[PDB]
RNA sequence: CACCCGGCCCGGACACGGACAGGAUUGACAGAUUGAUAGCUCUUUCUCGAUUCCGUGGGUGGUGGUGCAUGGCCGUUCUUAGUUGGUGGAGCGAUUUGUCUGGUUAAUUCCGAUAACGAACGAGACUCUGGCAUGCUAACUAGUUACGCGACCGGUCGGCGUAACUUCUUAGAGGGACAAGUGGCGUUCAGCCACCCGAGAUUGAGCAAUAACAGGUCUGUGAUGCCCUUAGAUGUCCGGGGCUGCACGCGCGCUACACUGACUGGCUCAGCGUGUCCUACGCCGGCAGGCGCGGGUAACCCGUUGAACCCCAUUCGUGAUGGGGAUCGGGGAUUGCAAUUAUUCCCCAUGAACGAGGAAUUCCCAGUAAGUGCGGGUCAUAAGCUUGCGUUGAUUAAGUCCCUGCCCUUUGUA
């Protein structure tokens, strides 16, 4: 019952706005302790490379961003009523790590 | 013979490396550990997740 | 090739046992990771299929690096007749409905 | 140990397209249109969307229990943990992809361009 | 080409070889000619070899003087 | 790694014939041989067991040829505002009108004319990024304020532990700017210039049509048609050498020619972003580095990223000089199997041209030019390159078609 973190990690922003909310409304109406979301910074995944194959132009460059958004949302509750709570809040782009102390 | 074939050591240098895709040892992104050529990338670049802002 | 008949019926029960077969093109890879401890090299595997594939008992694919072989129902006859196993005994490709 | 979240997120983007790859170059001529991976630490789903199921599923649902097998074998995560799902397409028509393999086909079919 | 041509070793073709192996006499003393190879899986299944100064076993690559 | 010299290997599927357990074939100790401990080959025998080996058909390889056979991307025409059907009108017709006299716009952007009326693509809209919120939701992987305890003189603390919070920090939602308000000018129309209130009254990009280059790439590809070779190979591998070879001519660049500057010491500030290789701390060495023991798969550790120009002292003194550091001699370390034609790195010594560059010619309008460092990509070793990021921070212009080109409209053409 002791510290349960969870870890969102996602690309997609609406998405994991969505699922981290329903998580938080979720554990809210059961009278739960919970720290909010913890927004860390976001990770940009920067490739820039030449646009030709064979490279005879004018030296251009194509500019390829990646995002990476990460929540943590804490909870003082028992691992039972974590794993459950965890467990109906699937979404696919998302990645969700739950720690224990 | 068999100690002579594939004899010559290939633990580092750009022999060593290849493309995933075409396994070709040309203009290789290696960073995240795409192990990836450059044209061959900028075609699976869509589909990966990478995308195109600014 | 010339390759010892152990090789020849491992790489052969396996593909019986599993109904398909996956290589990775490479000639100078030490040992196939699937056939550890039988110490069969992954150009034995790729020789073999290639020479069950020329008559037409398996059917290829190529993706970016990766061979993959599918067992048909003449490489299903020609298996059991040549490694002499009872037609009760099915490939795990053929196993389930 | 554990890769990075970077690394991760990669991975699961080369896995992404190498499984695309492959799937086009064996289901072209059933008119593959996509395909969706979900992943859930219990067992990851792969659902592929084509033209005609009835064909990819193959004679008693046969072929997709070796591309099942195959995708098992190569990628290395453990058997059981995966169900190659075959959902049908709700409009071929509105798939670029579905439309071009049709069109390449009819064209092998030896008919005026 | 400056050399003339460069052919392949042909391995020189000898008739029913294991019968100087073994010397039978009338009734019957089964003595083996070549000597015996003193390693472990060689042992009882592979008669080593008699050179003109040396013996040598084709297997294990066992030299004697 | 294609190229040059020399040497192993089949990784020649499949089929037909011959061979063939009375053994098709495989591998090899020793000595010779070879650059090689390559059974490659020769002498001499051993060793494996229908997997092969010889002939024909037929394959399979290629960084082999052809980009003027091709596909895909990519560059350019072409960064300007261009582009096309339907039905109606005008010509026998190619074709034209719509797509425009005139205003107006960055814009075929709008207003308004109107044998055209309805449309479609491009432009715009759009998406990402900068600039504002003492309002909102939040936070021992971010900080402040207060209080307690401590160290040193009410003050300094990036010395430690609790409580109010979100100003600073991260980042989701939502606000905010629209020529909106005022005054002129504008067929009082589209719109233009100035000014108030404001963080802002033009931020920087990405995406980009129709129609074409006989543009580049077969040396990115398991994208590919023909052709050339295919077992003394253009396949593949192993040893070397070459790609760098220098009487000369061009093209991007870096360091300079000094005193607004060098040298020596002191002081004090970043941002982007990367680490299964990034590195703190302790010890030994002048230095490159050597050992030992820790943290970090990362707002957690490196790291409060104590960066450089710059700032403040010292020495130098117009001298080819303590400017400049090329070329050359010795040593001492780190990669790596291997460093010579010196891979980088450090120390002492050597001390060339160069005194601002002839004809000519490039780039650029504000956080811009330029100076100045730092990170990413190459990366075992690794930046004089490019791709990003901050830092200090200007002069001149708000114009023109003179040069070089571009768009529309008239004409002229053999
Ligand atoms: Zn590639
Ligand atoms: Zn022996």
């Amino acid at each position: 019952i002791h510290r349960i973190r969870i870890t969102l990690t996602s690309r997609n922003v609406k998405s994991l706005e969505k699922v981290c909310a329903d998580l938080i409304r979720g554990a809210k109406e059961k009278n739960l302790k919970v720290k909010g979301p913890v927004r860390m910074p976001t990770k940009t995944l920067r490739i820039t490379t030449r646009k030709t194959p064979c490279g005879e132009g004018s030296k251009t460059w194509d500019r390829f961003q990646m995002r990476i958004h990460k929540r943590l949302i804490d909870l003082h509750s028992p691992s039972e009523i974590v794993k459950q709570i965890t467990s109906i809040s699937i979404e696919p782009g998302v990645e969700v790590e739950v720690t224990i102390a | 013979h068999q100690q002579l074939y594939w004899s010559h050591p290939r633990k580092f240098g750009q022999g060593s490396r290849s493309c995933r895709v075409c396994s070709n040892r040309h203009g290789l992104i290696r960073k995240y550990g795409l192990n990836m050529c450059r044209q061959c990338f900028r075609q699976y670049a869509k589909d990966i997740g990478f995308i195109k802002l600014d | 090739m010339l390759m010892p008949k152990k090789n020849r019926i491992a790489i052969y029960e396996l593909l019986f046992k599993e109904g398909v077969m996956v290589a990775k093109k490479d000639v100078h890879m030490p040992k196939h990771p699937e056939l550890a401890d039988k110490n069969v090299p992954n150009l034995h595997v790729m020789k073999a299929m290639q020479s069950l594939k020329s008559r037409g008992y398996v059917k290829e694919q190529f993706a970016w690096r990766h061979f993959y072989w599918y067992l048909t129902n003449e490489g299903i006859q020609y298996l059991r007749d040549y490694l002499h196993l009872p037609p009760e005994i099915v490939p795990a490709t053929l196993r389930r409905s | 140990v554990q890769i990075s979240k970077k690394r991760k997120f990669v991975a699961d983007g080369i896995f992404k397209a190498e499984l695309n790859e492959f799937l086009t170059r064996e289901l072209a001529e059933d008119g593959y249109s996509g395909v969706e991976v979900r992943v859930t630490p219990t067992r990851t789903e792969i659902i592929i969307l084509a033209t005609r199921t009835q064909n990819v599923l193959g004679e008693k649902g046969r072929r997709i229990r070796e591309l099942t097998a195959v995708v098992q074998k190569r990628f290395g995560f453990p058997e059981g943990s995966v169900e190659l799902y075959a959902e049908k397409v709700a409009t071929r028509g509105l798939c670029a992809i579905a439309q071009a393999e049709s069109l390449r086909y009819k064209l092998l079919g030896g008919l005026a361009v | 080409y400056t050399t003339p041509k460069k052919n392949k070793h042909k391995r020189k073709k000898v008739k029913l070889a294991v019968l100087k192996y073994y010397k039978v006499d009338e009734n019957g003393k089964i003595s083996r000619l070549r000597r015996e190879c003193p390693s472990d899986e060689c042992g009882a299944g592979v008669f080593m070899a008699s050179h003109f100064d040396r013996h040598y076993c084709g297997k294990c690559c066992l030299t004697y003087c």
